[PDB]
DNA sequence: CTGTCCTCTGGCGA
DNA sequence: TCGCCAGAGGACAGCGAGTCAGCAA
RNA sequence: UGCUGACU
């Protein structure tokens, strides 16, 4: 489905139509889910995101005079565009039309409202107007929402536009997907620059790339040391800290130092380097002075509390609680389990070291997701929030610091004297392109994230929406490595349309079929049916030996160990499930059963993902006929023919809809690529386009 | 690195190559071992060595030499990396044992194998306080950059039979190392004139810079020979004049200036 | 190309289609038949080596 | 209870390394019990047999 | 001193039951009797096997009726692995 | 192979449950030297609070305290449900109950 | 016969290299040996791997 | 990224 | 008993030409 | 002056 009605053959008595020029009633749609992935994204971002962004936003308290004043934002509101005050006439509303022919920002505005109380018994809810945010096109906060293409025409519109854009000095800036690794996902590296981390520090190590709701972001490494030990690597606000590993155990989780170690031990309870090297995580630096959680969590908090820039008059103990929820597996809200995924992040470092397992490539698209233009906008939009905060209470603390009993008086005189801020920071992000941020948004890059989309022709604008590009920095490289089109983008990117000169290699395309996720489900009824379906919780009673098991993750947090011998048929239930809407599965869940075997093959387990920004594709489901759709690691498992006659019985397992699917958007206006050799067909992907 | 002596055109010669070739590659304590088996403070260690079926063939070693290495230089290595470690932590079976244990105080006996090193372990001990961990790590770790002998830069030899049409009779001892001196034993089983390496210092080392000219010039020269491009004689001449000018091969970089 | 020249054009890709057994089989330097998934797994074994030039033999 | 040679077995933590002959009582809960193990912690390990070896792979 | 469990004032003490003699250790020690630990879904109706024949070894499929619906379960059984949980049952020899 | 007939007896209200624990730092060596109390809420009211429970193991040199609320209660006592099969060899029926499992730790105060 | 970096193209991290080919598969064409001419096409997994060494090249 | 250049750097018989 | 053969990492400095445009600080 | 595109 959504892609039947696809033409056999072209046809050419559709122009000679007594209909030509009547714009029809319905837009064209096909047309329009080409950038459903950058206005979905923002449609979240602005709306369902905002509100759980300041969700977090940690109420600013901070001291005036004697006194502790708390400001909470209570919600956050972005207005569609209108016309600035009331001291314009006849028409509210401002539609992108205009903006275009005048230079100007389609910029809706940002309103909190804010709540500052004192002490929590005296509180007054002040509503302040933060500032302005640009708006996307067709995006529920803009005004050609919801209208026919004969509606659109008497407002100057193009009748077939899918907006996806914003209009920043009337510019049409099309922020495009870049390349993350991934989320909420252990991968196991071997890079040899890390050795020059410290004295002892090895060439391996599982990084972790955490995002909370879009809105936060996070990049966490677990380094092994030459004695067996494990490091924990965080970074706040650009600055790296080593923490070694044991003292996050034991803040995290109140259990003995055994039970913290049967952990760690899980599938290889025989190794005896392993069951010393646990040992000396937990006693050489832990038995060292802290051994009840409260102590860890004081020493951590006394040697952190400069550099996390904690209140004064917080107890240590509440310090380190600062820091464990904005820097380590910012996913998770347990802390049970942000201990049970950083155990199985550690007994996975164990296996690469021991060469029991296999690098995992950062450059496959296996390993690798999309940032959407929402994801960038909120996670600017709460930055923003709170530096706003922050401003506004360095104005409180610097003014006077005088008897705020009557500078109730002045409260909101006080607010305003900050809240005039937030719009200006916003359209340089948009206007530039580059990031100006305390924290690089858990990003690696900070430039050339927004970029011009022109109208040259309508083959170059619609490839602005369909570009992912790999990184900006990657252009300053010796080798070329990202740049070997791997057999791991079949049907996710196109072989031939990639720019052909500096760009090359690093600015690919998505085929015709692929397609960015973008909707948020509930997740919550999954791990008490995975449990129905044979899983065991992490909390025990496994049936084996831990080492005959497989690790159930879900969204970064660890269900735990399906038998080996259950874990096929769960795959397959769960994969039924997903093609034929039952349960509650989302219709793009990623079931993935990386094997087990006794070679050094990737680390095993029964993975599932269901996050917002991973690429899927259809695919005929054989043995259903049930047009499944798969993802860039789940199709590393799973036969797929091209053509019939190429399907078999037991290989085989799913089809593909189109044999052209491979090919992008772009590639498939290109008459008989099959007949030209392959340097042609990527010039005339970037001829195409001039 | 490399080499290329042709090999002197005599009935003896073509006869003792054979032992040459077998003699030049390098044999080490990793590539003759089946198996260790370490027991943990009182850490034993059996090495069970291979048998001389499959690997005698092409190595020219014997058993006795082989262990005798282990006496001396690996069980002395050992304690060598166990201090290493431990610094910042915080008839006549009987004559060879006891010499063994007369040079180190931490072993105790290791065994005799009288029948094709059939089980040949040994024993340590460190009794107050040491670092009890899988140690098999450091004696794999050790048993692998140990080698029985190898004459010092050649990796290994090989006689590619055929180098010549015109004259086929040719043979060529090729290397993938470099040491000429370590050649020149032999000036009557190869032509030691004809000798060529690719190195330019090692040759400018041995037969002067007048002799490293002609070298680079021919490096050069089978460098864009590979690719059909052919860059007159005339201009490498002058290339490889003004590099060796002083006396010395020097770069033709920031350095040289 | 002329007819009749495909032809055996034809029959020689059929033909090509079956030496892949033996190709990486005898490059293993495996037991010469017999054994049809020890191959499959030795090249495995060669695939996810670690010095990996017996998977370029 | 059940917990071997590192641990404190009735209490949870890890216990310190041997130096007097009494176990070595952690710094909390110092109950001490068998000063010195009945046996020294025996272990059985060799390497593996296909690359290191030029036994066990005359054919296969 | 053994800092002793200090039990919170909103908590309680039950007693034991006099009015249970099944799960007392008496009945549970006979030599008839065999314990066994059941692990199942959340939302399991163990209803749905009355008078069924659960498997003792091996794995086995048990149909089960749930408000009138079929649902058919993998029973796995096995050896007690170490570690597991241990039933604890009133002794009148334990006060 | 060996079956057994399957009868849930169970609990008469369902407030009967059996009592299951597990030690955090493994097997205890002598089990029979522990004596087990269990803690009830004693707010009966509180649908919440009612089924909040606390047991107390007390060795001579520690105390073990398990609960089935709050972090020490963990997620196994939810998306799985425990059961206690008592079977009768000899009339090959198996009894199936309720049961409440309680993963137990050591006691220590500042 | 395709060639990227003078070996065949490189298999994926299961041991497949193209998602239509099994793992380990003996079939040369599963390696990148392509049997088909511009004259009359090249089917679509040749396309992808002539597309390999086309970028390879650039 | 890769190379030289550079700066040390403590370690056994004379 | 520390000088020189060996031995280690750290630092720096280079990374093809030449064009055209826009946008923004 | 810089970042984005682009040409051989």
């Amino acid at each position: 489905s959504r892609w039947r009605n696809l033409p056999s053959g072209p046809s050419l008595k559709h122009l000679t139509d007594p209909s030509y020029g009547i714009p029809r009633e319905q837009q064209k749609a096909a047309l329009q889910e080409l950038t459903r992935a950058h206005v979905e994204s923002f449609n979240y971002a602005v709306h369902e995101g905002l509100g759980l962004a300041v969700q977090a936003i940690p109420p600013f308290e901070f001291a005036f005079k004697d006194e502790r004043i708390s400001f909470t934002i209570l919600d956050a509101v972005i207005s569609p565009p209108t016309v600035p005050k009331g001291t314009i006439c006849k028409e509210a509303n401002v539609y992108p039309a205009e903006c275009r022919g005048r230079r100007s920002t389609y910029r809706g505005k940002l309103t909190a409202d804010i709540n500052w109380a004192v002490n929590g018994i005296s509180k007054g809810i002040i509503k302040q107007f933060l500032g302005y945010v640009p708006i996307m096109v067709k995006s529920k906060l803009c005004n050609l929402r919801n209208l026919p293409p004969q509606a659109l025409i008497e407002h100057h519109e193009e009748a077939e536009e899918m907006g996806g854009y914003f209009i920043i000095n009337g510019i049409e800036k099309v922020i495009r997907m870049l390349i993350m690794p991934r989320r909420n996902f252990p991968i196991a590296m071997i890079r040899p620059k890390w050795k020059t981390r410290g004295p002892g520090y090895t060439q391996y190590g599982v990084s972790m790339h955490c995002v909370r709701e879009e809105h936060s972001a996070v990049n966490m490494n677990l380094h092994y040391l030459e004695n067996g030990t494990v490091m924990l690597n965080f970074i706040y606000r650009k600055e790296l800290f080593f923490l070694p590993l044991g003292f996050a155990l034991k803040a995290l989780v109140s259990f003995s130092d055994y039970q913290i170690f049967q952990e760690l031990i899980k599938g290889k309870e025989d190794d005896s380097f392993l069951r010393n090297s646990v040992s000396q995580m937990l006693r050489i630096v832990m038995e060292e002075g802290c051994s009840t959680q409260k102590q860890v969590l004081n020493y951590l908090g006394e040697c952190f509390r400069v550099k996390l820039n904690v209140p004064d008059w917080y107890p240590n103990e509440q310090a380190a609680e600062f820091l464990f929820n904005q820097c380590i597996c910012i996913h998770l809200k347990s802390n049970t389990e942000k201990f049970y995924m950083l155990c199985l992040m550690t007994r996975k470092l164990f296996a690469l070291a021991k060469g029991e397992c296999m690098e995992d490539n950062p450059d496959s698209l296996v390993n690798q997701e999309v940032l959407t233009p929402g994801q960038l906008f909120l996670m600017f939009l709460k930055e923003k929030l709170e530096g706003w905060l922050v401003s506004i209470k360095i104005a409180f603390d610097k003014k006077a610091q005088k008897t705020s009993v009557s500078m109730n008086t002045d409260n909101l005189m006080r607010i305003f004297t900050m809240g005039i801020d937030l719009t200006k920071p916003f359209e340089y992000l948009f206007a530039t392109g580059n990031l100006r941020s305390k924290t690089g948004l858990g990003l690696l890059q900070d430039s050339g994230l927004c970029v011009v989309a022109d109208k040259l022709n309508f083959i170059r604008y619609l490839s602005h929406f369909r570009c992912v590009h790999r990184g900006a920095d990657f252009a300053k490289m010796r080798t070329t490595t990202v740049r070997r089109l791997l057999p791991e983008s079949w049907g996710f990117l196109c072989p031939v349309h990639t720019p052909d000169g500096e760009p090359c290699g690093l600015m690919n395309h998505l085929t015709a079929v692929c397609e960015v996720v973008t909707q948020f489900v509930y997740t919550a009824s999954i791990p008490a049916l995975l449990c129905n379906l044979g899983v065991t919780p992490i909390d025990g009673a496994p049936h084996r030996s831990y080492s005959e098991c497989y690790p159930v993750l879900l969204d970064g947090v660890m269900v735990g160990w399906v038998d080996k011998d259950l874990a096929p048929g769960i795959a397959d239930s769960l994969r039924h499930f997903k093609v034929l809407r039952e349960k509650r599965i989302p219709p793009w869940m990623e079931v993935v059963l990386i094997p087990m075997t006794g070679k050094p093959s990737l680390y095993p387990g029964l993975f599932l993902f269901t996050t917002p920004c991973r690429l899927v594709r259809p695919v005929q489901n054989l043995a259903l006929g049930k047009e499944e759709l798969i993802g860039t690691m789940e199709q590393i498992f799973m036969n797929v023919a091209i053509f019939e006659d190429e399907v078999f019985a037991g290989v085989t397992t799913h089809q593909e809809l189109f044999p052209h699917s491979l090919l992008s958007v772009i590639a498939n206006f290109i008459p008989f690529s099959d007949h030209n050799q392959s340097p042609r067909n990527m010039y005339q992907c970037q001829m195409g386009k001039q | 690195p490399m080499m290329s002596v042709p090999v002197l055109n005599t009935k003896k010669a073509l006869k003792r190559v054979k032992s040459l070739k077998k003699q030049l590659t390098r044999v080490c304590l990793g590539e003759v071992l089946q198996k260790i088996d370490v027991q943990e403070q009182v850490y034993q260690l059996r090495f069970q060595f291979l048998p001389h079926a499959y690997y005698q063939q092409e190595k020219c070693l014997r058993p006795e030499d082989i262990l005798r290495f282990m006496e001396t230089r690996f069980f002395k290595l050992l304690m060598e990396s166990i201090k290493k470690k431990n610094n910042k932590a915080s008839e006549a079976m009987e004559r060879r044992v006891q010499a063994v244990r007369e040079i180190h105080p931490f072993i105790d006996d290791y065994q005799y194998d009288t029948e094709e090193s059939l089980w040949c372990q040994v024993t340590v001990k460190l009794p107050l306080m040491k670092i009890n961990f899988d140690m098999s790590s450091l004696v794999v770790s050790l048993a692998h950059g140990a080698v029985i002998y190898a004459t010092k830069g050649i990796t290994r030899c090989l006689l590619n039979e055929t180098t010549n049409n015109k004259n086929e009779k040719e043979l060529v001892l090729n290397t993938e190392g470099i040491n000429l001196p370590e050649l020149f034993k032999y000036a009557e089983v190869l032509d030691l004139r004809r000798l060529y390496s690719n190195d330019i210092h090692a040759i400018a080392n041995t037969y002067g810079i007048e002799a490293a000219l002609r070298v680079i010039e021919k490096e050069i020269k089978d460098v864009f020979a590979v690719y059909g491009i052919a860059v007159d004689p005339r201009h490498l001449s002058l290339v490889a004049d003004y590099m060796c000018f002083e006396g010395v091969y020097k770069p033709l970089n920031r350095f040289g200036i | 190309v002329k007819p009749k020249a495909d032809v055996k054009r034809q029959r020689i890709i059929e033909e090509s289609t079956h030496c892949g057994p033996q190709a990486v089989r005898a490059a293993l330097n495996l037991p010469e038949a017999a054994s049809y998934d020890e191959v499959r797994g030795k090249w495995q074994d060669a695939h996810l080596g670690k010095d990996q030039r017996d998977f370029n033999m | 209870a059940n917990t071997c040679s590192s641990f404190q077995s009735d209490l949870d933590f890890c216990s310190d390394c041997g130096s007097v002959l009494p176990l070595p009582g952690a710094q909390d809960t110092v109950t001490c019990i068998r000063c010195g193990f009945n046996i020294n912690v025996r272990d059985f390990e060799g390497k593996v047999v296909k690359t290191s070896v030029v036994f066990h792979q005359l054919g296969t | 001193d053994a800092a002793r469990f200090s039990c919170p004032p909103n908590f309680t003490a039950k007693p034991p039951a006099s009015e249970s003699p099944r799960f007392s250790l008496e009945a549970l020690t006979g030599p008839d009797t065999e314990l066994w630990l059941i692990q199942a879904p959340a939302d399991f109706a163990p209803e749905c096997f009355n008078g069924r024949h659960v498997p003792l070894s091996g794995s086995q499929i048990v149909k089960g009726k749930l408000a009138g619906k079929r649902h058919r379960y993998r029973v796995l059984s096995s050896c007690p692995q170490a570690g597991e949980a241990t039933l604890l049952a009133p002794s009148t020899e334990a006060g | 192979l060996p079956s057994a007939r399957w009868q849930y007896c169970g609990a008469p209200d369902g407030s009967q449950r059996a009592v299951l624990v597990q030690f955090s730092n493994g097997k205890l060596q002598s089990p029979g030297n522990m004596r087990f109390t269990l803690y009830e809420n004693k707010d009966s009211t509180n649908p919440r609070k009612r089924n909040q429970r606390i047991l107390a193991a007390e060795t001579d040199r520690l105390s073990y305290v398990g609960n089935n609320f709050g972090t020490g209660a963990l997620k196994c006592n939810t998306l799985c449900r425990h059961f206690v099969g008592i079977l009768n060899k000899t009339s090959g029926q198996m009894e199936v109950y309720d049961a409440e499992l309680f993963n137990m730790q050591p006691l220590f105060s500042d | 016969q395709i060639e990227l970096e003078g070996r065949r193209p490189p298999l994926m991290a299961s041991g497949k290299s193209l998602p239509c080919f099994e793992p380990y598969e003996f079939t040369p064409r599963a390696g990148g040996f392509v049997t088909g001419r511009f004259l009359t096409g090249i089917k679509p997994p040749e396309f992808f791997f002539h597309c390999m060494a086309g970028r390879e090249g650039l």
